[PDB]
RNA sequence: GCCUAACGAGCCUGGUGAUAGCUGGUUGUCCGAGAAAGAAUUUUAGUUCAACCUUAAAAAUACCCCAAAAACCCUAAAUUCCA
RNA sequence: UCGGAGUACAAAAAACCCUCCGAGUGAUUUUAAUCUAGACAAACCAGUCAAAAUAACCAUAACAUCACUUAUUGAUCCAAAAUUUUGAUCAACGGAACAAGUUACCCUAGGGAUAACAGCGCAAUCCUGUUCUAGAGUUCCUAUCGACAAUAGGGUUUACGACCU
């Protein structure tokens, strides 16, 4: 939740490249 | 026109019981159209991806370690081209118990 | 190309002193939609230098970020949420470099 | 709705209630889902047994199907065998 | 093409009907069912055609 | 509107440019491994471990122990190194070892366990069971001397209580064999307790058999305080757990106060608190030995109650609590008609004024 | 076109107090509370359901609400939920 | 009529003759049962999940799968079937069982809730000025003009809006 401390923590796509 | 038919009413997509709600066994917690709450401790999957307490208790939001079934060729893709010290994050929905399981009575003194 | 208050258009760089450049540079700055100016590399720290200079020397106690921040008056009811970011400086297209 | 016959100067019933649904005594109607004969191949299991149900009519239909009706329907009535006489009392309702 | 509404009746001698969409151009049908009244899963074979 | 993260966000650390460079899992099960890791550590937001109780989280133990053996650590090392070597040397046992054919001496490895890394096991089975909490509330203690306890089921049979086993109460009928190994200028006190199943009293346990003064390994030799009475769980209640302490003492001790008649049929006498207890004689008695049985009621037991004890046998239920249902609605809507019968008394008509 | 001063079909009586989702009108005094639209509809000049509201009546919590909590690339004013 | 994305930035909901993609089904075999706590959603009708328990099968064996999966659909009555079901571009998609033009020969009821005239708003179009000079003017920007642009006004035109009648 954008409000909190712990946003974005299941934000993965940035490690793997598949495009 | 060249545009049609972009009208049809919002699915109610939601959260329905909140942090620290008291449920009974077969409330639906949340419901869907992808992934975002996963499933936790005694919360059933339905086939539409809704969330339901599978006990009577009280409802936690957490975030936990992913590790996806084998059996799921996609994300075990997704997880086998990380990097060595990444580990997959996701947000869970758990019931914690609340009433005892049963208790023991005296029936009869014989 | 949508341009907003305080963006470089165009830059231009040379043996030259700032004088020539800014006489002819006028006049296309004075052709164009907004208001604009020409400026060397000291003309712009200049006027930033004022502008901080001017807030911190401001003697009424009352400023536009103050008042709206705190939601004196109930200001807020009158005021667009985006002016708790422009201060004041800022009303629609038009940016007013005298605003504090 | 006849509020007042011509040969009798009585109230009517409207028939067309009497045949799909059923007054208990309680005051709550019951009636078939719509639709549950229609097209059944192309239905779920359980969506099937979702409209196989017998089910109950809100405050406002209810308080409607009684205008619509007449006392004698509202007698009470014990019927040899009835399925449903079981159900025409309400019990430990507390209002 | 069409697909096609066939009824498919027991093999266990119990009426026992369900309605199923099946290719047109393709062999006539023949499944393993569950029939409720022998409550076992039983064959079954496509009796008629009902809708088209 | 963003908030700042309290410590440490998890993936923050690795770097985004050049992925390329960066060494990957291929494999799902290192992955598998690298995430039970983390998922083991304490981390600033809630988390599952949080709310499903791990039960006190940290917590410092006050052990009441005997103070573990003092060993060479280089000497061991270098022996074990050598036995090794001596065992991968023989081409016999490579043999063994690509042909899938080999086997264990299991009773010596057994013997092995109970001397080494044994103590231990049975530590953390007896903090499963909770042993410890029920006994000394706070208190752990790694039991030095193993405790050997069976019990006679006919002339050739003998039925062995190792920590948390099985047995019922025909095979207990008897007092049990005790072995452990001791010189003598040694004093011990045996004790056997019923943590559950007292029927008065949530907090506390009875007593079955206590012995005390036990010179060396001699069982017998020592003054009962207690007389050995046998297990008698109450039909209803699943598995009662009896736990069998050792207690290591240095001064003879005598007490009248905890000394009960020959008899002692009495419930209200066999009444025990395993910490009072041991607070009285603390200085001199420290738990050593500890071996411990699950049971459930059985045939024999009904004899019990009414033979020796004169009483009725209690038997009891497992009840669980009634179903939940809503407030009943006056028009229940959209609702089956079976609706009506969640809130049914019992099912029976009534004609009220008929 | 004409058929007794108004004929795209005479006049008169009866059916007739025709029927109008449309316009007009709707008669003493004082007091209590008091309403701007979600849904269907040959429906958008209307209805019938909700939500509000009125009059009685039973109850028990009602707003206000700090942490904690609500998603995956970037994202504001703020919402939700609650002692 | 139904669905996905934006509009609608973070619970839900949310309009336009608004911006964009789709649906009126295929293919396949794993042919996907009965019964019931509790819920979601909701004007109503319709929609959705679902524990436990039975029965089926390894002998403690109940989510059909894929195509962005989301959408692939239709009430009562009435007809055909006989045991248990099936039937609508009823697509004006909450669906009249079955009906087109034309009226300047027209009529009545109304509406300024809604057009034609005029006013009003606005100023796209139109009209004025100034600002800027590359250029035309043989040479020379401004005698006379003046592209690309700038600032401000006017309220003639054609519209636009539907505020009075
Ligand atoms: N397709 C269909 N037609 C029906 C239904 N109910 C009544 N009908 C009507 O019954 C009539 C049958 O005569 P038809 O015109 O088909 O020869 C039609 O006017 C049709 O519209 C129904 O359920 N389905
Ligand atoms: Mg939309
Ligand atoms: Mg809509
Ligand atoms: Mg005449
Ligand atoms: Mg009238
Ligand atoms: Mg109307
Ligand atoms: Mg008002
Ligand atoms: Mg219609
Ligand atoms: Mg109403
Ligand atoms: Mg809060
Ligand atoms: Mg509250
Ligand atoms: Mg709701
Ligand atoms: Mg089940
Ligand atoms: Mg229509
Ligand atoms: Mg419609
Ligand atoms: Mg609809
Ligand atoms: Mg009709
Ligand atoms: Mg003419
Ligand atoms: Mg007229
Ligand atoms: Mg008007
Ligand atoms: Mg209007
Ligand atoms: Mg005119
Ligand atoms: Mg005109
Ligand atoms: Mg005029
Ligand atoms: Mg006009
Ligand atoms: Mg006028
Ligand atoms: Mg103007
Ligand atoms: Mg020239
Ligand atoms: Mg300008
Ligand atoms: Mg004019
Ligand atoms: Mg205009
Ligand atoms: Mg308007």
């Amino acid at each position: 939740y954008r409000s909190k401390p712990t946003h974005g923590i299941g934000r993965y796509k940035h490690l793997v490249k598949a495009q | 026109s060249k545009n049609l038919g972009g009208k049809s009413p919002g699915k109610r997509f939601g959260i329905k019981k909140m942090e620290g709600h008291y449920v009974h066994a077969g409330n639906i917690l949340a419901t869907q159209r992808h992934f975002r709450w996963h499933p936790g401790a005694h919360v059933g999957l339905g086939k539409n991806k809704c969330l339901y307490a599978l006990e009577e208790g009280v409802v936690r939001y957490t975030k936990e370690v992913y590790v996806p079934n084998p059996s799921n060729s996609e994300a075990v893709d997704l997880v086998t081209r990380l990097p060595q010290g990444a580990v997959l994050y996701k947000t869970f929905v758990h019931v914690v118990p609340a009433k005892p399981e049963g208790t023991f009575k005296l029936v009869a003194m014989l | 190309t949508p341009v907003k208050a305080g963006r470089l258009i165009v830059e231009m760089g040379g043996r030259c002193e700032f004088k020539e450049v800014q006489g002819f540079l006028d006049l296309v700055a004075h052709k164009l939609p907004f208001p604009a100016k020409a400026v060397s590399r000291e003309t712009l720290e200049k006027m930033r230098k004022d502008q901080e200079e001017r807030e911190r020397n401001n003697q009424n106690p009352w400023t536009f970020e103050r008042i709206a921040t705190a939601n004196m008056l109930g200001i807020r009811k009158v005021l667009s949420p985006y002016d708790l970011t422009h201060k004041g400086r800022y009303w629609g297209k038009f940016y007013t470099p005298e605003r504090v | 709705v006849t509020y007042f016959s011509s040969r009798k100067g009585k109230r009517k019933t409207v028939k067309a209630v009497i045949y799909r649904f059923l007054r208990l005594h309680s005051g709550l109607w019951l009636r078939r889902k719509a639709g549950y004969k229609k097209k059944l191949w192309k239905k779920t299991a359980a969506r099937k047994r979702r409209l196989r149900e017998f089910v109950f009519c809100n405050k406002t239909q209810s308080k409607l199907l009684d205008k619509m009706t007449t006392s004698f329907w509202k007698r009470r009535n014990w019927y040899a065998d009835d399925p449903y006489q079981k159900y025409q009392d309400r019990t430990n309702l507390k209002v | 093409s069409k697909t096609i509404l066939v009824k498919m009746m027991s093999q266990a001698g119990t009426g026992f009907s369900f309605n199923t969409k099946r290719s047109r151009l393709r062999e006539k049908l023949t499944l393993l069912h569950y029939d409720p009244v022998v409550k076992k899963k039983v064959l079954f074979v496509e009796q008629k055609k009902i809708r088209s | 509107r963003r908030a700042a993260p309290l410590g440490p966000m998890p993936n923050e650390d690795i770097d985004v440019s050049d992925l390329e460079r960066l060494k990957k899992y291929r494999s799902f099960d290192r992955y598998r491994r690298r995430a039970e890791q983390e998922a083991r550590k304490p981390h600033w937001w809630r988390t599952y471990r949080e709310h499903f109780g791990e039960e006190s989280g940290p917590k410092d133990r006050v052990d009441i122990g005997l103070p573990p053996p003092k060993v060479s650590r280089t000497q061991q090392l270098l022996e074990r190194k050598q036995a090794l070597r001596e065992l991968r040397a023989n081409v016999e046992e490579e043999r063994a070892a690509r042909l899938q054919t080999a086997r264990i001496p299991l009773e010596a490895v057994r013997a092995e366990w109970e001397r080494t890394c044994g103590p231990y096991h049975k530590q953390r089975l007896a903090e499963y069971c909770g042993l410890y909490r029920d006994l000394f509330h706070g208190a752990t203690f790694v039991p030095r001397v193993p405790l050997h306890v069976a019990y006679a089921v006919g002339e050739d049979d003998l039925m062995p209580v190792y920590h948390g086993n099985e047995v019922t109460p025909t095979e207990a009928a008897q007092a049990p064999e005790v072995t452990y190994e001791a010189d003598e200028g040694s004093l011990w006190t045996l004790l056997l307790t019923n943590l559950d199943g007292h029927l008065l009293e949530p907090d506390a346990e009875y007593v079955h058999w206590l012995v005390t003064n036990i010179p060396g390994n001699r069982v017998t030799e020592g003054q009962e305080t207690c007389p050995y009475l046998p297990p008698f769980p109450a039909r209803g209640s699943g598995f009662h757990r009896f736990a069998f302490l050792l207690f290591k003492q240095d001064k003879r001790i005598d007490f009248s106060g905890d000394t009960r008649p020959s008899p002692c049929y009495q419930l209200a006498q066999r009444t025990f608190h395993t910490f009072d207890f041991y607070k009285k004689h603390q200085d001199a008695m420290t738990p050593a030995g500890l071996a411990f049985f699950q049971c459930r009621w059985d045939d024999s037991v009904t004899r019990v109650f009414h033979q020796l004890l004169d009483m009725r046998e209690p038997v009891f239920e497992f009840v669980r609590p009634p179903p939940y249902h809503p407030k009943q609605k006056r028009f229940p809507h959209r609702q089956p008609l079976r609706y009506l019968d969640r809130y049914r008394d019992s099912h029976e008509p009534t004609y009220g004024i008929y």
